[PDB]
């Protein structure tokens, strides 16, 4: 499986009484993406390589 | 009363200090504020 | 007071009035606006410290000495 | 007008607010096929009355 988020930001201020108050603090959503990588015999190799340049 | 709104961070107005000097020293009489020198 | 993006105009010295009838039993009063700390693009609320009403000059007392 | 056996079911409505503030959509596939999600909705009600405040 392929797992995705797609992130706002949306805060929410409720009083004693219940009565709420709401603010969209992102006009876009932030998007993450996320997937179980399972690699070996020169795939294993490109993946390290490649993500261990990369990094951040 | 700026003093009183100042204080509205009290825990709650009796004092006992002494004064950093302030223009009350007379030396010359000022019906208006000229201000005045320091020497 | 705890307030919302309702008196982001407020200013410090302004007036407002303030009513909890049904939990503390606070009979609408009027208060004077102090201190306000205005809130950040999150957490959206904005803290309006408060004082009693303030008042004038006016005259009650004739303590003119009038020495001799 | 209609017969009491002409129903379904009487289900409520009432107002809700999405919960959680990022959704995680688990793409089992491509978008051609299994994308399911766990929404989560908050059923409250919206008592905030807005007379702006005068004289901005």
């Amino acid at each position: 499986g392929v797992t995705e988020r797609i992130e706002w930001q949306t805060d929410v201020m409720i009083s004693e009484s219940g009565a709420e108050q709401r603010r969209p603090i992102r006009l876009h959503p932030r998007r993450s993406f996320e997937a179980t990588f399972l690699r070996w015999e020169e795939n294993r190799t490109l993946l390290d390589t490649t993500i261990a340049g990369v990094g951040q | 009363m700026w003093w009183a709104l100042a204080m509205l961070v009290a825990s709650v107005e009796v004092w006992t200090a002494d004064w950093q000097v302030l223009g009350f020293g007379n030396f010359r009489t000022k019906a208006v504020k000229a201000k005045q020198a320091k020497k | 007071v705890i307030c919302d993006r309702r008196a982001w105009n407020v200013q410090p010295g302004d007036v407002l009035k303030v009513r909890d009838p049904k939990q503390r039993g606070l009979t609408e009063v009027v208060i004077r606006v102090g201190t306000v700390e205005d809130g950040t693009l999150p957490d959206g609320k904005i803290k309006v410290v408060a004082l009693q009403d303030q008042f004038a000059f006016q005259l009650n007392t004739f303590n003119q000495v009038e020495p001799p | 007008a209609t017969s009491r056996n002409d129903v379904r079911r009487i289900g409520y409505i009432p107002v809700a607010r999405l919960d959680v503030d990022g959704i995680e959509i688990k793409r089992l596939t491509d978008s051609a096929g299994v994308s399911q999600v766990s929404l989560t909705f908050k059923f409250f009600d919206d008592r905030r009355i807005a007379t702006p405040l005068p004289l901005s």
